């Protein structure tokens, strides 16, 4: 019932540092320069409701 | 501070979590007694804390919640504040140096002369040497038991000799009053070579005190008269009182000054004649002066201070022993602090009684003082129907034998077979195994619905019933009736004989000097009214008084 | 006996002079003889013997030695009551601060030093130094020290100086200080300096200390020097059943102090090493703190078996404690108990009373009685007898018992009618049979309750049940006068049994000679109780002056009427029984037999209903069958459908073409539109299915089902149980709101599967458990409402005021919902009301508006009439006989003497429990009626177009037809175009104006070109595209997004002539120009005409709670979070500084304060604008009002109406009725205080909030003289505040916090006047509120004789 530390001092607690982390929790948006300025790698399922 | 948006943030919501309080406390507060204390006191001025249509009310209030916002604000830098006795006597008892290694010794040399010195100042009083050989005398006369008066020295008859020598040698002394001097000094000397007994000493000491009380209260009557009633000057009265101390010049040849203040104590002259003469009869009741007996007492006092100020230091060391030793008896009935206090009392008992010549260690002979005091105060004041200190003793030895009687026989301890094992008569084990058990707390909350107490089905044995109230009054106005149908003769002796609508009872002489008759005639008179009263329509009221 | 109860500190001389004896050991008795040890915690020599009249040795044992102190053991003979009152002492050898007056927070020894909290226990502990006076050299009074500071101090200041430790310090510190230096030094402090809440709180410790030296107290007792011992009586140290004691915690807290005590006497002889000697000082504290109140300082100790020991403050506070739970309410004798049942034959008056209950109750009288008639020689006889019941104890006490009333009282006594008076009635059995007609008052069913049975013992207690409390007294409830003797469940359906007709029945269409032959025929077997027919019947009526003028006649009326006749007394109209008499109906017409004919022959009335009620329902026969449960054939094919249509949503959902949200949400308007289907099929089966024949074909009548009777009569039932057990049980409700999809298709007739049946036990447990609840907090608002308007008592017959309530009807949407004849029954009138053409002086002023003056009212329909209130009248601590009007139930007029308060709380809370227990949420006029129109805040202007708009602000419309009377009442907008205007009389079918939320106009006053004057768009306006008329529009908005340069200037439309002057507004010289903030869009350009308030600027686009914490919050007088701010002062307005959360709202009165200005929070729709001049008592934002914000504004009257008003609201959305009296008493209650906003020739402080009938009466004596008084302003406070402050420390100890009451008590030294209802009753004195009011009178008068 102690103070409410934030949820990612956990993870570094398990020797989990910042990268290995987002790669955990998240998904990943590919952007690239295919010779138009960072075009980006669209997938078709994710744009739904935006 | 950030405990003040915690108390807004309470005032915004109408209430407070336990886990908003863990969060928002001052984060070193390691203190579990002030964590209560603080939510307490958000709690004690409202809003009230809780864990988890919250309309019931507010309780309070203008005046009280400053005063609590205020005590949040202090608190918020309440550092060191844990308040509690407990804790406060152990930071004060660990924060003083544990400065106890076999310096104990030197400690005890320091008490040795200390307590020599005290010996040398007293033993330089004539009236005191006076009053043993008084006691001498008296001892060896049979007027107390043979040895009260010393405690050994460095043999009764050449102990009798001896005191008969010093006698001897005192008495030339008061003989030879310069030549007083080297003779008082000889008395110190031959003096020096022996030891009392503690209690004379003590009422030795006692008489040295009231001879300075008395000498400070003339010293007032003197000063005060003058000194503080007609303002007599400090340091003129210094240089002159002492200084001279015994003629008429301090005081005869002063009034003769005509200063501002020798015009002021034409009043108390006689008065401070009195006090001289009560000066100089003093110094007779004490055989010396007044200086000498004075100084004398003074580093008297100088030494007994210089021994007390390290028995201080040696119950400081020991009181950590205490704190030690008293921690075996925590769920005995009695608090804790009250442990450690009994403990330290029995602690400077052991420091007035350690031993530096057996060369023992002080722990383990002032923990023996300490745990012999420590049970003995836990057998006195722990238990409300106080029962002495051997009860004690043999309910816990039948206690003893309990469990050992329930692992080894199986079933239980009885009477029959605690009378067997133990060597008692069978039944004071009864009364004993009776007498252990605790009053229950009257505020015991009972297995009921109005939550209701053990103190409230108590009910009342002394108490007369209102039909058993006017079944009496009925019975007093049966009795007037039935006593009206008499004579006075009758009428009056009965209710003189008995209580009836009276004072006292008188015996029969009483009745007859009233009636100025014999006894013998008051007891006739009386059978006679009886009689006519034994009777039906006499007896029928009464009678039916009588359910038997 | 004696008059009031002084308080304040103890001196150590007067606790000395308390006691007879100190407490020196810590012995309670000996082991073996259990005879007091010493000299200790039970003494016989300080606290008395401990037999009668016996001293402890047994030396003296006869009565002759009586007062005696025996020489042995000095115990004095005498009685062993003396052991319960002599107190001891306990003499601490080292001070001791009061805990009371060290953490009452504020700290007193604090605050009254001025040293703060942790200071003062820093000094207390030990650990540290305060100096004292400490010389001409360094340092302050109160200068506190650290140790080594002190050590220091010594060397360099070795005397001259004086400083101290521990509770020494502390008492050295309170006696030095001198109070009348120090208030001198505050009054320099106060009046020569200025900062405000520093003089506050410098002003609140100058008010002490001139308390402290009002009362007798001495600063230096709050430290003990000297500790009491309670009497051993209180703590006692019983024998029990096997010779283990049982003790009182104050035992184990006395023997505590008193070990500590000896133990530092010990060590202070010991010249101890110092810092033990603070350890037992230490302790010692903590144990007097333990003693006083444990779990005060630190953790409770401890107790010797696991659990906090209680201490003498434990004994007094607590809802456990002493002041609550044996001193308001204890045991009482002569009292029984027993199973209720019911015993029709009763008389209203009499209940059953078992002969064994009674002859236990009454065993004083009987042998009194006994004893008296010679039966019995003597008491003793007397008791024999009774105790094997001889033969003659049984006329005896039917002799005792015959005027002797007893008390009969259930559980829960929420309102008055709980406790009834009966004449109790001799019956054989073990249960007393209570008569029907009670159950509604009692609210008890025999379903195995039980009741409590009292004895009123002496005279006047025996004639207040009989004139007071008896039952039939007691027939109208008192929160209103609706008659609570209501036939509730047999009565009224045997009636409506007997009172029907039936289309052809025995004996049909025969003329009848009288009520006689309608009985004599139905009994003789020839006529059924329901055929028509015609009786001659002849009824009276006294609208006559007294006289029952007589008028005979053909009724064509039933047999069942007609026997139903015979019932009815004398002055009542034959059209009261010839209806079908349902349960409305029949209280109905007791309502009227109260009315016309007084109470005895409405008493008479009642138990002849209640006997002919029974008669016939028994006649009746009127059983249930399951064949009686007609299910609809109808309800299939229903069914069938809603499944269709529920499907048909399924595969519109499984196509995509709505959210899984929306088709639950068609699934449950398809299942609840088809449930209420199937209840109408049923409904239209079962009510009017009875077809029958007369003379022929056949004809259709209301049915005769059984169980359709029960429902129709009013006895039991409804449409929605009929229809779960006919219809289907439709959607049962998960607890959380969340209503399962799954309908229960089934009734309980037909069967219920698993499934089903297990859906319905969700919202079956959670309504068991929610009344599981709502019983246990049972009277919780009547208890809060007890508290904070409890010692109201109608003390006057009048004050003589002409200041009342503008009472009308609640005309609120259509149709009134409560009439005037409803609300202004029974007050009496403020001012002479006259005729709308005044055509008389119709009605008094002091007239009490009883039935006749309402007929009188509603013939002229007379609209608003001014009717005196209890909030406005001038008694002192009281409330006029006229101020109240009529008091319900006795219904003549409040007799002063009567505690109005009890009443209106009870009357607030009896009701309420039938509320819910939880708080639940909820173009063109549609003008109804023909009538005329009603303008307030009349400013219109006719445009160009013909028709109207509102020109003002908060225009008011209102449809009042031809009666006088108002019809409808309407809420305009701010210039709606209004189809129908000013004053112009139209009927319905003609709708009164037309509007449109995304139409808010800002319409003008004259005619003209609009031009734009103080507009440059790129700092206030927005360019708003015309892509749908082909235009440009700038629309006004501020500066949200548009830079700061010109962001508080707003666009301003000049309204002007076609020359181009500034056309004023016609009224003031300002021309019609016009600032607008946004919100409005503009579609003009500049340069351009409009019409006489042509559209210039357009601004595009009833919940109600009802829990009973919509009342306790309605009372408790809270803020709202979304609080509407009002105008605080009239004139103009000017916005200001903008983007804060507070944007200037500047009130430039017409003569006042002119620079008046305010704050707005600009997240809310701001809704007036600024050139409009406010009002005072005015809104600005829309929004809920704020109560406190009304009373500052409007008046008293008007928070009194608004609160009157929304506890009506909560209480009429249940149906249940409670009158306007009660709440207006609780409000009366509410704002009770006054503050001082001038002191004046007043003496009072400054700003000082002080009881508003004081300064009422200080500066109306003042105003007699010739001084000018204070000029207050009324607060207004919660119910659980304005109880907070209490004259009386007895009853605010009571139900308060007792420490900070005592505390505050001890230290002003206050005098309790008992002159409440709640402290005479602690005291056992008589309350002064009814029949104890002439006898308190009386010693007001004996009191400065
Ligand atoms: C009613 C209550 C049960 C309810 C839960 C029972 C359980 C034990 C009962 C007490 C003990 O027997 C001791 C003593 C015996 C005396 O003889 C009569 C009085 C005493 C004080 C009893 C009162 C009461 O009767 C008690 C509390
Ligand atoms: C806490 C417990 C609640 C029961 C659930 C209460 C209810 C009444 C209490 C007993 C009575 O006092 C009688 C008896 C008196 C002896 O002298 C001491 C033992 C006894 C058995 C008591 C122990 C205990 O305290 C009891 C059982
Ligand atoms: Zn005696
Ligand atoms: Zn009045």
């Amino acid at each position: 019932r102690r103070r409410k530390l934030p949820a990612t001092i956990i993870l570094r607690a398990l020797n989990y540092t910042t990268e290995q982390i987002l790669d955990l929790f998240f998904e990943k948006v590919i952007f690239e320069i295919r010779d138009n300025k960072l075009q980006m790698e669209l997938v078709p399922e994710r744009l739904r409701g935006e | 501070s950030q405990l003040k948006l915690l108390v807004t943030r309470g005032k915004e919501q109408g209430y407070l979590t336990y886990a908003e309080v863990n969060d928002h406390l001052p984060e070193d507060i390691v203190d579990s007694d002030q964590i209560e204390d603080i939510i307490q006191m958000i709690n004690d001025m409202g809003i009230q804390v809780m864990e988890e249509l919250m309309l019931a009310e507010n309780t309070a209030d203008e005046d009280a919640a400053e005063a609590a916002a205020q005590v949040l604000s202090s608190v918020e830098s309440e550092i060191g504040r844990t308040t509690d006795p407990v804790r406060m006597y152990m930071r004060e008892m660990g924060t003083v140096e544990l400065l106890t290694r076999e310096g104990e010794i030197d400690i005890a040399k320091r008490i040795e002369d200390g307590i020599n010195q005290v010996q040398c100042s007293v033993a330089e009083y004539p009236e005191a040497i006076t009053y043993l050989l008084e006691q001498y005398d008296r001892v060896e006369a049979e007027e107390a038991r043979l040895s009260d008066l010393i405690t050994g020295f460095v043999d009764p008859e050449l102990a009798r000799e001896k005191f008969a020598e010093l006698r001897a040698q005192y008495v030339v002394t008061r003989d030879t009053i310069a030549t007083a001097q080297e003779e008082i000094l000889k008395l110190s000397e031959v003096f020096k070579q022996f030891r009392l007994v503690p209690k004379q000493f003590d009422y030795l000491v006692n008489s040295m005190r009231v001879m300075m009380d008395r000498v400070r209260t003339q010293e007032r009557l003197i000063m005060k008269l003058c000194v503080e009633q007609c303002k007599m000057p400090k340091k003129n009265f210094i240089t002159l009182f002492t200084g001279n101390e015994t003629s008429d010049t301090w005081f005869n040849a002063a009034i003769a000054m005509n200063k501002p203040w020798s015009e002021k104590l034409h009043d108390v002259s006689e008065e401070v004649h009195r006090a001289l003469q009560k000066l100089q009869q003093i110094e007779e009741e004490t055989g010396l002066t007044i200086e000498q007996v004075k100084d004398i007492n003074r580093r008297m006092s100088i030494g007994e201070a210089k021994a007390r100020r390290a028995k201080k230091e040696m119950v400081e060391a020991n009181l950590r022993l205490v704190i030690s030793i008293a921690k075996k008896y925590t769920n005995r009935g009695l608090q804790f602090l009250d442990l450690i206090q009994e403990g330290n009392i029995g602690l400077m008992k052991a420091v007035d009684k350690f031993e530096y010549r057996r060369g023992y260690k002080f722990s383990t002979y002032a923990t023996w003082w300490i745990r012999q005091a420590i049970t003995r105060s836990i057998a006195d004041q722990a238990r409300t129907i106080r029962i002495p200190v051997h009860m004690i003793e043999t309910i816990n030895k039948l206690n003893r034998i309990s469990r050992q009687m329930l692992q080894e026989m199986g079933r239980e301890p009885t009477p029959e077979e605690l009378a067997e094992r133990m060597l008692m008569p069978e039944d004071k084990i009864r009364k004993v195994l009776k007498i252990a058990k605790e009053p229950i707390s009257m505020e015991t909350p009972i297995g009921d619905d109005e939550d209701s107490h053990l103190g409230d089905f108590i009910e009342d044995t002394t108490l007369e019933l209102p039909l058993d109230s006017a079944t009496t009054e009925s019975l007093r106005a049966a009795t007037h009736d039935v006593l009206a149908g008499l004579t006075a003769r009758e009428a009056k002796v009965l209710r003189m004989r008995f209580g009836i609508d009276m004072n006292t009872d008188y015996t029969l002489e009483e009745v007859g000097k009233q009636f100025d008759v014999t006894r013998e005639r008051i007891r006739q008179i009386e059978a006679k009214a009886l009689r006519k009263l034994r009777h039906p329509s006499r007896s029928e009221v009464l009678r039916s008084f009588l359910d038997d | 006996e004696f008059d009031a109860i002084k308080i304040a500190l103890a001196s150590p001389d007067m606790i000395r002079s308390w006691s007879f004896g100190e407490v020196k050991k810590p012995e309670t008795i000996n082991y073996r003889t259990f005879k007091p040890e010493r000299d200790g915690l039970f003494c016989a020599r300080i606290f008395g013997p401990v037999k009668d009249y016996e001293c402890l040795c047994g030396k003296y044992k006869r009565l002759k030695h009586r007062g005696v102190i025996c020489e042995k053991c000095g115990v004095e003979v005498t009685q062993t009551k003396v052991r319960r009152e002599r107190m001891g002492h306990i003499e601490l050898a080292s001070p001791t601060a009061h805990i009371w007056f060290l953490k009452s927070l504020p700290s007193r020894i604090g605050l009254l030093l001025d040293m703060p909290l942790r200071d003062i226990e820093r000094v207390l502990y030990f650990e540290s130094y305060v100096v004292i006076e400490g010389g001409m050299t360094n340092l302050e009074r109160q200068q506190i020290l650290t140790e080594e500071q002190y050590l220091d101090a010594l060397e360099e200041f070795g005397d001259e100086f004086d400083a101290k430790m521990g509770a020494e310090a502390i008492q050295a510190l309170l006696k030095s200080m001198d109070l009348e230096q120090e208030c001198e030094q505050l009054r320099e402090e106060l009046n020569e300096t200025n900062s405000e809440t520093k003089r506050k709180k410098l002003t609140k410790r100058i008010k002490l200390l001139e308390a402290f030296v009002q009362s007798g107290n001495k600063p230096e007792w709050m430290i003990l020097t000297v500790l009491p011992v309670l009497p051993p009586d209180l703590r006692p140290l019983v024998p029990l059943d096997g010779g283990r004691f049982a003790t009182s915690d104050l035992n184990d807290l006395y023997r505590r102090v008193i070990n500590r005590n000896n133990r530092l006497k010990r060590l202070l002889d010991l010249a101890a090493p110092d810092i033990i000697v603070r350890n037992e000082k230490r302790m010692l504290q903590e144990a007097v703190d333990a003693l006083l109140d444990n779990g005060r300082r630190g953790r409770a100790i401890t107790g010797s078996n696991k659990r906090p020991l209680k201490s003498l403050a434990d004994m007094i506070k607590g809802k456990q404690g002493r002041f609550r739970q044996n001193l308001l309410g204890k045991r009482v004798d002569y009292s029984g108990r027993s199973v209720i049942t019911v015993g029709p034959y009763l008389r209203l008056h009499q209940c059953g009373l078992p002969k064994k209950m009674a002859l236990e109750l009454f065993k004083p009288f009987i042998y009194g009685k006994l004893e008296l008639r010679g039966l019995a020689t003597t008491i003793k006889a007397a008791k024999k007898m009774v105790e094997r019941e001889e033969a003659v104890v049984w006329d005896i006490l039917d002799e005792v018992i015959r005027e002797h009333p007893v008390l009969l009282n259930r559980a829960p006594t929420l309102h008055r009618l709980g406790i009834q008076a009966f004449e109790p009635v001799l019956i054989e059995g073990k249960a007393i049979q209570l008569h029907p007609l009670v159950c509604a008052a009692y609210n008890a069913d025999f379903d195995g309750d039980q009741m409590a049975v009292h004895v009123p013992l002496t005279l006047e207690a025996q004639l207040e049940a009989r004139a007071l409390m008896m039952s039939t007294n007691n027939i109208l409830s008192p929160a209103n006068g609706e008659p609570i003797i209501v036939p509730s469940q047999d009565v009224v359906l045997g009636l409506y049994y007997m009172t029907r007709d039936c289309v052809n029945a025995k004996g049909e269409g025969m003329v009848l000679t009288g009520p006689k032959e309608a009985e004599r025929l139905y009994r003789s077997g020839l006529a059924s109780l329901h055929a028509r027919v015609k009786v001659r019947i002849t009824e009276y009526e006294k609208d006559a002056n007294g006289e029952l003028v007589a008028k005979t006649s053909l009724k064509d009326t039933t047999v069942g009427r007609a026997i139903l006749w015979m019932i009815v007394p004398k002055g009542l109209p034959y059209s009261i029984v010839n209806q079908a008499l349902g349960k409305k109906a029949i209280s109905k017409m007791l309502n009227t037999c109260y009315r016309i004919l007084g109470l005895k022959p409405t008493v008479i009335f009642a138990d002849q209903i209640m006997y002919t009620g029974f008669a016939y329902a028994a006649r009746s026969g009127a059983s249930v069958g399951i064949d009686d449960m007609v299910i609809p054939e109808k309800k299939h094919e229903i069914i069938s459908e809603a499944e269709a249509e529920v499907a048909e949503i399924q595969e519109q959902f499984q196509s995509g073409l709505v959210t899984a949200g929306e088709r639950y949400n068609k699934v449950i308007d398809i299942w609840a539109a088809a449930n209420d289907r199937v209840s109408k099929a049923m409904m239209d089966n079962l009510q009017t299915e009875t077809v029958i024949n007369r003379d022929g074909q056949e004809e259709k009548q209301v049915s005769f089902n059984s169980i359709y009777m029960m429902a129709d009569s009013g006895a039991r039932g409804s449409a929605a149980q009929i229809r779960q057990l006919a219809g289907m049980r439709g959607l049962m409700a998960k607890p959380d709101g969340s209503i399962i999809e799954t309908p229960i298709t089934a009734n309980f007739r037909e069967g219920l599967n698993v499934l089903q049946y297990f859906i319905s036990t969700h919202g079956a447990r959670k309504g068991l458990a929610d009344t599981a609840l709502k019983t246990a907090n049972s009277g919780y608002l009547t208890r809060r409402l007890v508290d904070v308007a409890q010692d109201l008592v109608v003390t006057e017959d009048d004050c003589g005021t002409h200041e009342g309530i503008m009472m009308t009807p609640v005309i609120e949407g259509g149709d009134v919902k409560e009439p005037l004849r409803d609300r202004v029954l029974g007050r009496v009138t403020a001012e002479d009301v006259l005729k709308p053409g005044t055509a008389d002086i119709l009605v008094p002023r002091n007239t009490l508006l009883h039935e006749q003056w309402c007929d009188l009212l509603e013939e002229n329909s007379v609209d608003a009439v001014k009717v005196r209130s209890v909030v406005s009248c001038d008694t002192d601590f009281g409330v006029c006989a006229h101020c109240y009007g009529r008091d319900l139930a006795r219904g003549h007029i409040i007799n002063k003497g009567e505690a109005i308060g009890v009443i209106a709380a009870q009357s607030i809370g009896e009701p309420g429990t039938q509320l819910t227990m939880r708080t639940f949420h909820i173009s063109s006029i549609q003008v109804k009626n023909k009538g005329s129109i009603k303008l307030s805040n009349v400013k219109s202007v006719v445009n160009s177009s013909g028709k109207l708009v509102i020109t003002s602000r908060n225009t008011e419309l209102k449809l009042i037809d031809e009666f006088g009377r108002t019809k409808e009442s309407y809420k305009v907008p701010y210039g709606a175009v209004l189809a129908k205007g000013d004053g112009e009389q139209v009927a319905g079918g003609e709708t009164v104006a037309n509007w449109d939320p995304h139409t808010m106009p800002v319409i003008t006053e004259v005619s003209g070109f609009v031009r734009f004057t103080d507009m440059i768009d790129g700092q206030t306006i927005t360019r708003q595209t015309d892509e749908l008329t082909g235009l440009s529009s700038l629309v006004v908005l501020d500066s949200a997004e548009r830079t700061a340069g010109g962001k508080d200037l707003r666009p301003a439309l000049k309204i002007v002539d076609a020359q181009g002057n500034d056309v004023l507004i016609p009224g003031t010289d300002m021309p019609a120009q016009y600032f607008l903030p946004g919100k409005a869009i503009v579609q003009l350009e500049d340069g351009v005409q409009i019409s006489s308030g042509d559209t210039l600027a357009r601004i595009p686009q009833k919940d109600i709670t009802g829990g009973l914490p919509r009342v306790a919050d309605l009372f408790e007088a809270r803020r709202p979070k979304e609080p509407a701010i009002l105008a605080e002062i009239s004139g103009i307005v000017s916005f200001g500084k903008e983007t804060k959360g507070k944007r200037r709202l500047v009130i430039t009165p017409v003569d006042g304060s002119d620079p008046y200005e305010e704050m707005i929070p600009k997240w809310r729709q701001l809704n007036v604008f600024e050139g409009e001049r406010v009002e005072r008592g005015d809104v600005i934002s829309d929004g809920p009002e704020a109560p406190h914000d009304i009373l500052r504004l409007r008046g008293v009257h008007a928070v009194t109406r608004y609160i009157v008003n929304e506890v009506q609201d909560v209480y009429r959305l249940q149906g249940v009725k409670i009158n306007d009296k009660h709440i207006e008493v609780i409000v009366r209650q509410m704002l009770r205080k006054a503050t001082i906003v001038n002191a004046g020739s007043s003496d009072f402080l400054e700003g000082e909030q002080v009881e508003y009938s004081r300064v009422k009466i200080a500066n109306r004596e003042l105003e007699a003289n010739g001084k000018v008084g204070a000029t207050y302003s009324r607060d207004l406070l919660g119910i659980t505040k304005a109880s907070l402050a209490t004259e009386s420390f007895i009853s605010a100890a009571s139900f308060q916090e007792t420490t900070r009451v005592l505390t505050e008590a001890a230290v002003a030294g206050k005098r309790d006047e008992l002159r409440g209802l709640k402290e005479n009753v602690i005291v056992g004195r008589l309350i002064p509120a009814g029949t104890g009011y002439a006898y308190h009178q009386d010693r007001m008068r004996r009191r400065a004789a």
